[PDB]
RNA sequence: CCCGCUACGGCGUGAGCGUCAAGGUCUGUUGAGUGCAAUCGUAGGACGUCAUUAGUGGCGAACCCGAUACCGAUUACUGCUGCUGUUCCAGC
RNA sequence: GUGGAACAGUGGUAAUUCCUACGAUUAAGAAACCUGUUUACAGAAGGAUCCCCACCUAUGGGCGGGUUAUCAGAUAUUAUCAGGUGGGAAAUU
């Protein structure tokens, strides 16, 4: 059967939106550590209190492992936040020969398990 | 119109020559033993007449010449005893070559230099020193807290 | 990431037993180079051709990284290789490869002769090609001895280290490695530390202005410190593991 | 995998070993972090790995939110954790047993703590020797608000 | 030399670090700069040291009191009374289109004389003051008319009075003026479209307006040269029964479907020209196509401008029953792209009646995302005349902070159909949106109203029911380009257009900066994306060769690359032919299907195929390497415009099972569109050649796909790379851009099916122009 | 301005909104973006011109160089292209 | 009037010749310098198969409790890296 998903909801201000990152699982790790050290160069004139790490899925490991590393060997505070991300898909319900992606598509939710990672200056 | 100047940062390390005196194997305990102090008669004027009688003794006269066209400490301060010589882009080599000769100062004796960073600009060597004393900082304050 | 192979072992001769000085002289060193920062550390001991070599398997090196190095290997965040320096002159009391090479891993040579040269171009598959650059340099360098060794995979090596001892052995550290320059055609330069104390260490950026001026590009040098010395490591490893 | 080093010890584990590293987080990593002598707390302890079935652990932990005695007036305190891409999984098992529970008109407090293994291994160049982190996530799960656990180095939630 | 305590050393080198801070901080206020170059680059203005009104009130005065420290011509008997001509034209075209009446023929066209000008807008005034019928009577004080066109195309517009001579050749957008203070224009079509912002804003769309997460901005597109047609079915009052078969004619059975007729979204896909004659149908590729109905019946057809003038005569061709509406002047949309395109939409415009698509937009105005909504968003209302607000405000609910997928499911289930479609209805027909025009005021009367509330009462301008022009407004999401487009007749555009930027987080897309936002996202642009078709290939082969060569021939000798002499292209290099794979420049599809046919003549001449030695026997590569060149040397005399060379095959994989005399060019090949990374080091470049692995290296790409690199510690591909043949090329990237959002390089390439079908893995290496060497990336299936 | 306590103006949170002020900041910076002003060094291959004793060597420049961006005009130099004017030399 | 050589004036256009590789960091932005690998997801959200014990029925099977094995596109790799860097004039205002 063919589904095709979507991204999450990003409800976010003018501020949040400068200091909050979002690992993938493609997203490299030494790639992630500089670009939290961006957001934590530039936060002061952001002017706010933490950077936020969020992920889902596949890179919430990987992401642990950012708080692994700024924790430790920069003596970075962080704070961990388990949150839930409602997903909608687009699944084909059966009821001539049309293209695959021409059908009927109906929307459903489906609920993943996240991890926020908050790092203070 | 403007000038394409370079500046070097160089870094005063004393080798902690004790051959009776026993040693702590560590990161920051290595960086406390080495970034220790510089001495009390240490200037700009001390560290350019001894750097330009190294560039006499070791280079010669005309590429002291070549040398002393720009030859100017332009930022050094003792209580951390890093320091920025200005220079030009041509003769950097011979400029970073004799801060590698470097042997001993007339008063203080047994010390090494160790040169960081060259750019064209100041402005950005600065923001290297920074970062650079923010990580001396991170491994100070790891070691200190564990 | 950075290679230094040739800080040298405070001992000349068996017979001789290291004092308690030294061993701390040579982890004061040690610790200089990772102060200004190396990776890769292979210390260096040097072995008389004419000394003869003993029958044994586990007390062919007087190094033992295991017992006395091996909590600073995990305390510092590095790692120690063991190599040899054969001063090698004259063919007598000598010809034995297959022994000296399982149990040290890289094998480097001191010729000072004519005829040693020869002989350590045609029937000596080594590593390094070590000359005096503290004394004078023995006949001359041709291009005809140096093309054909290079060619086969043996490095020629410069010990800035030497330099920092005397005044007057300095002008004969130029002429030695201006030589080696000229007849190296810029390809098989391996250059190295050869420190005993602490106070003569020194960092990649004067290093690299030093064998800029005297005389190798910055892409060979750079290329070389990288590349020909991490894959003469890999040589060693080779000859030791397969 | 050639070690498996915390807290810069020398330890003996190995990470495809799930049991060995889980008895290993609870009886080593859950007492250096939180001591259960001076107070009144009953913590249950629970690891997941990546072969549990949701719905039986979930279960499980429906169980070990009142299984001390209430007359007693001892504070009940669930201790889950794992390890590495397990964690996951315990995400799972972590927020639909909080979909299970809110639906009451109730409040899960909850602390969040971050810790990780330290493993070499040789890389595909063989004088290169590489260093991965493993990350480890330990919830602490209760229905009060104030526990007097050692819980300064957590996150309140 | 001394060792010191812990405490000492961090606090001596933590006040050495805010000494070093104090002392930067210190030389850059030492630094002798004006506060003119205190504003940020985008906003510096050159002129500020002229006049202070450029400069923000809080540092204008800092501006005054440093410029105060640092510091009725000669005219003929003639040419004044040329002067004045304009001058008394100006006044009496101004007082003419204000007072009561429209415009007369004679003054639009403007080839007759200007003295009978001033003669008709005399003769108006005096008709007016003498009599009340007899006039072409407004419905408004601005010179505003209904430029719509039934059953017909619509013809020049009439426009303004004093800018009539500069539209004589090309026609006009309505922010015409004012794009053009603020962007660059080219001038290809009849219209004048913007090309490229004036400041630099590569990176800047890029991030802001782009697929990339930190995108706090807005960007907007001026898109009112896109043309849209509006067919209703006359001849029933029922079911529409014609409208689904001339939908079935234009397009294919792809965009026909139930679904778009229960849940009327808009699609935007491939349309085809068709050509029925007599019993015989011949289909050309044509281009793009939006297409968007009205509950059952009436729809709107909406493309590229040349297509939109085809499309228009092959449906005048065949317009027996249903009525034709040519919409070129009096409806067009604007494309709002972003994170906060949403809000500052929201921001610009203000309710007259409480709705529920008031309230769908404003809560998907609040969640700053585009993807988390279904596929139909088409929202339509009732709304004020933007001159009314004239300031950047936005206007929020308090909504208790809280943002879900349930509510969004709630508005998906409860969609307001009758009001959004009448508002649909009232766009369509030209009587509605003539009466839209009658309240429309001129900024003196909208000022007149601000100074009244003013001196009665806040910044607004209330709504009255009698004498206040509510217009139709329509925003509805296009789904494949990601972009929210909201449409509005023609005159009406510019008041809603003029606040949208003054929202100081809004900023303006040209045509290159859109053809970045679709290279960016992965999908396709016509102009230069569209190859397959035959104005596409017209245009862009045309062009690019007209213009490469133009340049290459410009260049002098010795300068430039020289394409004539590069040795080592390729393995076993062929006689007669020392050059680079078909002429150097812009994409030769000819080369690449002559090639192709000739692989497959080897290959069903003999099971093997031979590598080297009217139409000479056939019998290995070079054999059709000299026909390509005898061919490309006869179309340099004489052009070609009989058929294409390259269709698609993503509409012929799927039915038509893809199936393929002294033939050697007459079926053609169809190609798959893809879009390979790059996974080795290096970026594609426009005109790049698309070549398969080699079997016979394929372990070794595998292997340098896992990795293998020098034992020093980073990548290495200093390499002897082996040269696979001539013949093994099976795509052309056209557009080459460093690929910003994932690091590496994005080409999007053209590959044939049957050899997409060749290889087990993706795997596929790229080549530059001019450049050597071989970069193999993988590649993911486009499916626009 | 909404929630809780308290009730004469009060207090605590929302990483909520609107107005006003501040020489607190503007890498909010641009398919180069510096601000005591970076725009590098070297090796190999392809092409062009000029000089050779065996075949190679030298050169790819002159003017000049951002600091918000755009375009017009002017000035400094090299090469190509068309026109015009002058001088010299012949085919009959 | 023509062809060649030289000079002068004006109009138009172009300028790192192009490509390739290399240039220290678990202290992960030190070849001089900048940007990027940030719209988080393996239909692993009550996941799938399987072990033991007890129950009911029998031609299939299901439930409860306990530890826990296998699997998540190239059976792999969490810790690398890419691209660019001066012009007609940027000088003149």
């Amino acid at each position: 059967k063919r589904v095709t998903k979507h991204p999450s909801l990003k409800t976010l201000t003018h501020k949040q939106i400068h200091t909050t990152i979002f690992v993938k699982s493609t997203t490299p790790y030494v790639s992630a550590l500089k670009r939290i050290n961006k957001f934590l160069d530039s936060v002061h004139k952001q002017g706010s209190s933490y950077v936020a790490v969020l992920g889902m899925g596949k890179a919430v490991e990987k992401t642990l492992a950012l708080g692994c590393h700024f924790q430790d060997q920069k003596n970075k505070k962080i704070e961990v936040y388990t949150k839930t991300i409602e997903v909608l898909d687009e699944v084909i319900t059966e009821g001539s020969d049309v293209e695959d992606d021409d059908k009927e598509t109906q929307l459903k939710k489906r609920a993943v398990s996240g991890v926020e990672l908050r790092i203070y200056v | 119109v403007r000038l394409k100047s370079r500046y070097i940062l160089f870094e005063i390390i004393f080798p902690p020559t004790d051959t009776n005196v026993e040693e702590s194997v560590s990161k920051a305990d290595i960086l406390l033993s080495h970034h220790r102090a510089s001495p009390a008669d240490v200037s700009i004027k001390s560290i350019l007449q001894e750097i330009r009688r190294s560039l006499s003794l070791n280079l010669g006269d005309y590429g002291s010449a070549k040398c002393n066209s720009l030859l100017q400490l332009k930022y050094f301060s003792n209580k951390t005893s890093t320091g920025i010589i200005r220079c030009h882009r041509e003769d950097c080599d011979l400029v970073i070559m004799a801060l590698m000769l470097m042997s001993k100062i007339g008063d203080v004796d047994g010390l090494i230099v160790n040169p960081v960073k060259v750019s064209g600009t100041i402005k950005k060597i600065e923001q290297f020193a920074m970062r650079r004393n923010s990580k001396i900082l991170n491994i100070i304050k790891c070691s200190q807290s564990s | 990431m950075l290679v230094d192979l040739n800080v040298p072992w405070p001992q000349n001769s068996y017979a001789d037993k290291v004092t308690s000085q030294a061993v701390n002289n040579l982890i004061k060193t040690l610790s200089t180079l990772h102060m200004l920062g190396y990776t890769h550390i292979a210390i260096n001991f040097t072995v008389n051709h004419s000394e003869k070599f003993p029958n044994d398997v586990k007390l062919l090196n007087p190094i033992d990284i295991k017992r006395r190095f091996g909590e600073l290997m995990d305390r510092t965040g590095l790692k120690l290789y063991s190599r040899i320096t054969l001063i090698i002159d004259d063919p007598s009391k000598g010809q034995s490869l297959s022994k000296i090479s399982q149990a040290f891993d890289i094998v480097a040579a001191l010729p000072i002769s004519e005829k040693g040269l020869t002989l350590s171009t045609t029937n000596l598959d080594i590593d390094l090609l070590t000359f005096q650059y503290g004394s004078r340099l023995p006949t001359f360098l041709k291009h005809k001895s140096i093309c054909s060794c290079v060619n086969r995979g043996v490095k020629l090596e410069i010990v800035y280290g030497y330099a920092l001892r005397d005044v007057q052995a300095r002008r004969q550290f130029v002429s030695n490695v201006r030589s080696v320059i000229r007849s190296s055609r810029s390809r098989g330069i391996v250059i190295g530390s050869g420190a005993m104390s602490p106070l003569e260490c020194r960092n990649i950026l004067g290093v690299t202005s030093l064998i800029k001026n005297l005389g190798l590009p910055s892409d060979r040098c750079s290329k070389a410190m990288g590349d020909l010395a991490s894959l003469v490591l890999l040589n060693g490893r080779l000859r030791n593991k397969s | 995998i050639n070690g498996v080093y915390y807290n810069e010890i020398s330890r003996d584990l190995d990470i495809s070993s799930s049991t060995q590293c889980l008895r290993f987080l609870k009886e080593t990593v859950i007492p250096s972090l939180a001591n259960n002598g001076n107070n009144s707390t009953s913590i249950q302890y629970h690891g997941i790995s990546k072969n549990d079935n949701i719905k039986k652990s979930v279960n499980k932990l429906d169980k070990q939110i009142n299984m001390a005695d209430r007359s007693l007036g001892l504070q009940q305190v669930v201790c889950i954790f794992s390890y590495g891409p397990h964690i996951q999984k315990m995400l799972s098992i972590l927020e639909i047993f909080k979909k299970g529970y809110i639906k009451n008109n109730k409040k899960i407090y909850q602390w969040n703590k971050l810790t990780s293994f330290d493993i070499k291994r040789e890389g595909r160049n063989e004088l290169q020797e590489e260093r991965l982190k493993v990350p480890i996530l330990v919830t602490l799960v209760s229905d009060s608000e104030i526990i007097d656990l050692n819980l300064h180095s957590f996150t309140k939630q | 030399g001394s060792k010191l305590n812990v405490d000492q050393f961090i606090s001596s080198r933590q006040f050495e670090v805010k000494q070093l801070q104090l002392a930067m901080h210190n030389s850059k206020a030492a630094s002798s700069t004006r506060i003119f170059q205190a504003l940020p680059r985008k906003l510096r203005r050159r002129t500020a040291s002229h006049n202070v009104r450029r400069i923000p009130k809080r540092m204008r005065n800092r501006a005054l009191r440093e410029m105060r420290k640092s510091d009725a011509h000669g005219l003929n008997a003639k040419q004044l009374y040329k002067a004045r001509m304009s001058i008394k034209l100006l006044r009496l075209a101004s007082k003419s289109t204000s007072m009561k009446l429209s415009m007369p023929p004679e003054v639009t066209s403007s080839n007759c004389h200007v003295r009978q000008k001033i003669k008709t807008l005399k003769r108006m005034i005096k008709e007016s003051s003498t009599a009340n019928p007899n006039i072409k009577l407004l419905n408004n004080r601005m010179g505003s008319y209904d430029c719509t066109g039934v059953n017909e195309l619509a013809p020049i517009p009439k426009g303004r009075v004093k800018y009539t001579k500069r539209q004589k050749h090309f026609a006009w957008l309505p922010t015409h003026i004012w794009n053009a203070k603020r962007s660059h224009m080219m001038k290809r079509w009849g219209y004048q479209m913007v090309w490229a912002p004036t400041q630099k804003c590569f990176k800047l769309t890029h991030r802001l307006g782009g697929d990339t997460c930190s995108s706090d901005g807005a960007l907007c597109m001026d898109s009112s040269y896109i043309g849209t047609i509006i067919v209703k079915d006359k001849s029933n009052d029922s079911e529409g029964d014609f409208l689904k078969s001339i939908i079935g004619k234009l397009t294919a059975e792809r965009a026909n479907l139930r679904k778009y007729r229960e849940g009327q979204v808009l699609f935007q896909g491939l349309i085809y020209s068709f050509n029925e004659e007599n019993g015989e149908d011949s289909t050309k590729p044509l281009g793009p196509c939006d297409v968007f109905w009205v509950q059952k019946d009436t729809a709107i057809i909406r493309l590229h401008p040349s297509i939109y003038t085809q499309v228009f005569n092959i449906l005048l061709q065949h317009k027996e029953k249903l009525t034709v509406q040519d919409c070129r002047y009096s409806l067009a949309s604007v494309t709002l792209k972003g994170a906060k395109a949403l809000e500052s939409l929201a921001s610009c415009l203000r309710s007259t009646e409480y709705s529920k698509s008031f309230e769908q937009f404003k809560m998907v105005s609040m969640i700053t995302d585009h993807n988390a909504l279904p596929q139909r968003c088409t929202f339509a209302f009732e709304a004020i005349d933007p001159r009314h607000l004239a300031a950047p405000k936005k206007l929020n609910d308090s909504q208790r902070k809280t943002v879900n997928s349930d509510d969004i499911l709630s508005l998906h289930e409860n969609y307001p159909q009758d009001e959004i479609n009448a508002v649909f209805n009232e766009l369509c027909d030209p009587e509605s949106r003539t009466q839209s025009y009658n309240n429309q005021n001129t900024l003196k009367e909208i000022s007149a109203r601000r100074y009244k509330l003013l001196t009665a009462t806040k910044t607004t301008v209330p709504f009255k029911e009698s004498d206040d022009p509510s217009i139709p407004l329509v925003i509805i999401r296009r789904l494949k380009t990601r972009d929210w487009i909201v449409v509005l007749p023609w005159f009406w555009l510019l008041p809603l257009w003029h606040l949208l930027n003054r929202i100081p987080r809004m900023y303006h897309i040209g045509l290159r900066q859109f053809q970045q936002i679709q290279y960016e996202n992965k999908q396709l642009y016509f102009p230069d994306d569209y190859p397959f078709t035959q104005l596409g290939y017209i245009e862009n082969s045309f062009y690019k060769k007209e213009a490469s060569k133009t340049k290459w021939d410009r260049k002098p000798m010795g300068k430039r690359i020289n394409f004539e002499k590069i040795k080592d292209i390729h393995n076993t290099k062929l006689p007669a032919y020392s050059g680079e794979i078909g002429d150097f420049f812009s994409s030769d599809w000819r080369f690449l299907q002559i090639l192709r046919n000739g692989i497959d003549y080897l290959q069903r001449n003999d099971k093997t195929l031979e590598l080297m030695d009217g139409v000479r026997d056939i019998n290995c590569v070079n054999d059709v390497l000299e026909f390509c060149k005898d061919y490309e040397a006869k179309t340099k005399a004489m052009s070609l415009s009989i058929e294409e060379n390259i269709p698609v095959a993503l509409c012929k994989n799927r039915k038509c099972q893809f199936r393929t005399s002294f033939s050697l060019t007459f079926f053609p090949r169809c190609i798959i569109a893809v879009s390979c990374t790059l996974l080795e080091r290096g970026h594609p470049k426009d005109n790049a050649r698309i070549y398969q692995v080699p079997e016979k290296d394929l372990e070794h790409w595998l292997q340098l796909a896992k990795g293998v690199y020098r034992p020093n510690g980073r990548k290495d591909h200093d390499l002897k790379i082996p040269l696979p043949e001539v013949h093994d090329l099976i795509g052309f990237i056209t557009s080459g851009t460093y690929h910003l959002n994932c690091g590496n390089g994005m080409g999007i390439g053209f590959i044939d099916h049957h050899a997409a079908i060749r290889q087990p893995t993706r795997y596929v290496l790229i080549r530059n122009v001019g450049t050597n060497t071989y970069r193999l990336g993988e590649w993911s299936k486009i499916s626009v």
